[PDB]
RNA sequence: AAACUCCAGUUGACACAAAAUAGACUACGAAAGUGGCUUUAACAUAUCUGAACACACAAUAGCUAAGACCCAAACUGGGAUUAGAUACCCCACUAUGCUUAGCCCUAAACCUCAACAGUUAAAUCAACAAAACUGCUCGCCAGAACACUACGAGCCACAGCUUAAAACUCAAA
């Protein structure tokens, strides 16, 4: 059950990493993120 | 295994007295250290408790050295007393 | 550097000792080695049994090669060593009278 | 009934306790197992130097392994013998050295399992599977069951 | 490179009469039988010839800088062929340390020396860095992000303007 | 003087030239390096 | 008692294992560590201090692949044992101890003495430990427990390792 608490955990800090990366260019101005840019999952083996 | 034999370890008996002979063995092997090496081999000391070991064997040695050095040295006092009654 | 090499040879007639020992330091030189002297110290009997190229030896003979080669030919020599079916043992070592003999003031 | 704390806690351990050894499976894919409370030694006349737990059984209605005793027993000890390497590397000592590489990939593959699962974090339908499977093998090989690789060892 | 194996000992070279000797006396007085240690002795005198404007003054900065280079050279020699060598990994190490700590002390102190020793050593100056903190995953991702949308703008800017 | 020294003691080498001579005087010879040492401190030669 | 009797004794051939005596020595290395022989490389710095995170290392245990296997041995079997036997004795045999290439990064990792420089005059000095101090620098600490914990963050680790609180409570520790 420590397994699936930590998983979880580990989701919502990649959803967060993904939203500030994403507020970055929304206030850039960019509408869409730049040309090929997707965001890796660092958190995740 | 790959040396001449009966030249370590051999005692020649000397009038057929054989007791002689095998007490003179067993004294050539305690001195060399061989019959502790035998002893302390059966079962294996932990390399700490080996050191240990080592460390108060040494320590005994020197205490015990110093400690005859000492009672010998006060021993020339001991004798008859010269100035008795005062 | 200047090294001696101790070679412990079967006990062969003299001239396939004269032969080996022909071998050995020509293999010495084509490795690039200056050879001082060659020094005979006797057939003798081991001091244990010696078993080396499928025959097991209890006599053999001393001999001492003191020369100079180079730092990289010592283990290419050990090779050929390896390899000649006279040699019982060959080992090379730095010559002992390169090492300094340190003086001493006695027991402190 | 009383067991020591140790035994208490792997007797009710879950998938991923560190006390989740064979008695976790072989307690659980039978009975409803609840390790109620903790007595600590001093509560003892003659004090132990160890902990006392108070553990429930309940027999489950249905066993989640439909699979003879002493086959599910033989698979967890097998499989629990290493207990920190992979799986695979405990079950491919339940057979014979020469059929060992080819039986452990055919079981694995016809269970459904993971190589890189290790012992602690196989749940109790792998052990289904992995039993079933075993079961099969067993029946299509009379002499598989008796097989002691220690036994082969010492030859 | 490295001294031709001809060369003779720095400690047999000044003698007289040593181009009269036989061939074999000439080998026997070379690098050719000697150790690595004589090779970099040589390696070092050349450098001073080279670069140190008195050669024999050994305690002065660019003395002990030539000096270390041989050694830093020696060491990465050895570990080229000892991967696993961890005693001699840090022994390298703590001598670019070293190297680089005398090689600022030149630098604030003698510029035509600093200049004349990067040069004849082949040594590229680097400033120090002026933080020292992890580059976790995270931050390298979110940096190249930036990097990529600053670039986006300003394509943006350009092509508005 | 070591140079020199050195120029002296080449002449005696062994050389390809010289290898059967030098290899069969060997054979001809026997040189002893053992000797012991007294309570005294005096070399015993044998 | 089980076990073996393809057993045991002499003799001969024969390791990818660990290294009598020396060593009553106290050496090398930054530490961890290092005690069979030979050879090749080789043991930084001509001020000092200077990091949980930067850069390189870290006993034993543990994990990936391949390999070796004498002996030892967690576990696993069997033998013998009172009246809940011996956990402890005996036999057999695993992981592991070994090598190659990677991980993991912890120890009573301790001389329980932070690094350099200096002094022995003082009152020597709470106690014990290991005689008492000075100068300078870095690191760390401000009642107990909660807590080698929770959360956050980082990590080849996915329970792991590092950093590390708060609420309630007590007059103590
Ligand atoms: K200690
Ligand atoms: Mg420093
Ligand atoms: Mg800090
Ligand atoms: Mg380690
Ligand atoms: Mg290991
Ligand atoms: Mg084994
Ligand atoms: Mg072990
Ligand atoms: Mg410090
Ligand atoms: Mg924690």
């Amino acid at each position: 059950l420590r397994r699936k608490v930590q998983e979880g955990r580990l989701r919502r800090k990649q959803i967060k990493f993904e939203k500030d990366l994403r507020r970055i260019w929304l206030k850039a101005g960019l509408k869409e993120a730049p040309e090929g840019w997707q965001t890796p999952k660092i958190y995740l083996r | 295994a790959k040396h001449l034999k009966f030249i370590a370890r051999t005692v020649m008996v000397q009038e057929g007295n054989v007791e002689s002979a095998y007490r003179t063995l067993n004294r050539i092997l305690t001195m060399d250290g061989l019959i502790e090496d035998i002893k302390h081999r059966r079962y294996y000391e932990k390399p700490c408790r080996r050191r240990q070991r080592e460390s108060y064997e040494r320590c005994r040695r020197i205490y015990n050295m110093e400690m005859a050095r000492k009672i010998n040295f006060l021993m020339r006092k001991n004798r008859a007393d010269p100035w008795q009654g005062c | 550097p200047r090294y001696e090499l101790a070679l412990i040879l079967k006990a062969m007639q003299r001239p396939e000792t004269a032969a080996t020992l022909k071998r050995t330091i020509e293999a010495l030189m084509d490795r690039g080695a200056i050879v001082r002297d060659l020094e005979n110290l006797g057939e003798r009997a081991l001091p244990y049994r010696i078993s080396a190229h499928s025959q097991q030896h209890n006599r053999g003979g001393y001999f001492l090669v003191d020369f100079y080669a180079p730092t990289a030919a010592v283990e290419s020599m050990v090779e050929h060593l390896s390899r000649d079916i006279d040699v019982i043992r060959g080992n090379i070592v730095k010559h002992p009278l390169t090492q300094e003999l340190k003086e001493c003031e006695g027991i402190v | 009934l009383t067991f020591q704390k140790e035994v208490a806690e792997r007797l009710a351990a879950n998938t991923g306790s560190k006390q989740r050894s064979r008695l976790s499976v072989m307690a659980q894919y039978l009975c409803n197992v609840r390790h109620i409370f903790t007595i600590p030694g001093q509560a003892f006349v003659p004090k132990p130097e160890v902990d006392v737990g108070v553990v429930h059984f309940t027999p489950l209605i249905q066993p989640k392994i439909e699979q003879p005793f002493k086959l599910v027993e033989k698979v967890v000890q097998n499989v629990f013998q290493f207990r920190r390497k992979y799986c695979h590397r405990g079950l491919r000592m339940l057979f014979p050295e020469a059929q060992r590489l080819e039986s452990t990939g055919r079981l694995l593959e016809l269970a459904d399992i993971d190589p890189t699962l290790r012992p602690r974090q196989l749940s109790i339908s792998h052990f289904k599977s992995l039993c079933d499977v075993y079961r099969k093998m067993c029946d299509e090989d009379p002499q598989l069951f008796a097989y002691n690789f220690r036994e082969e060892l010492k030859r | 490179d490295d001294p031709p194996p001809s060369t003779l000992l720095k400690d047999y070279q000044n003698v007289p009469g040593i181009e009269k000797v036989d061939d074999v006396v000439k080998r026997l007085l070379s690098l050719e039988m000697a150790n690595k240690k004589e090779m970099l002795k040589i390696k070092q005198e050349q450098f001073m010839k080279k670069i140190v404007a008195n050669p024999e003054d050994t305690r002065s900065l660019e003395a002990r800088i030539i000096a270390l280079s041989v050694k830093i050279r020696s060491y990465e020699e050895h570990l080229e062929k000892h991967r696993k060598d961890k005693a001699h990994k840090r022994y390298l190490l703590m001598s670019i340390d070293q190297r680089k700590k005398m090689l600022k002390n030149l630098r604030n102190t003698n510029y035509d020396v600093f200049e004349k020793i990067c040069w004849g050593l082949g040594i590229e100056y680097t400033f120090p860095p002026l933080y020292y903190r992890r580059a976790h995953r995270r931050f390298v991702t979110k940096k190249a992000l930036c990097i990529r949308v600053f670039q986006e703008t300003q394509k943006l800017k350009k092509r508005r303007r | 003087r070591e140079v020199l020294q050195l120029q002296e003691e080449v002449k005696n080498f062994i050389t390809r030239e010289n290898l059967e001579a030098r290899v069969e005087a060997a054979l001809d010879s026997r040189k002893n390096y053992n000797w012991a040492i007294t309570r005294e401190g005096l070399v015993v030669r044998p």
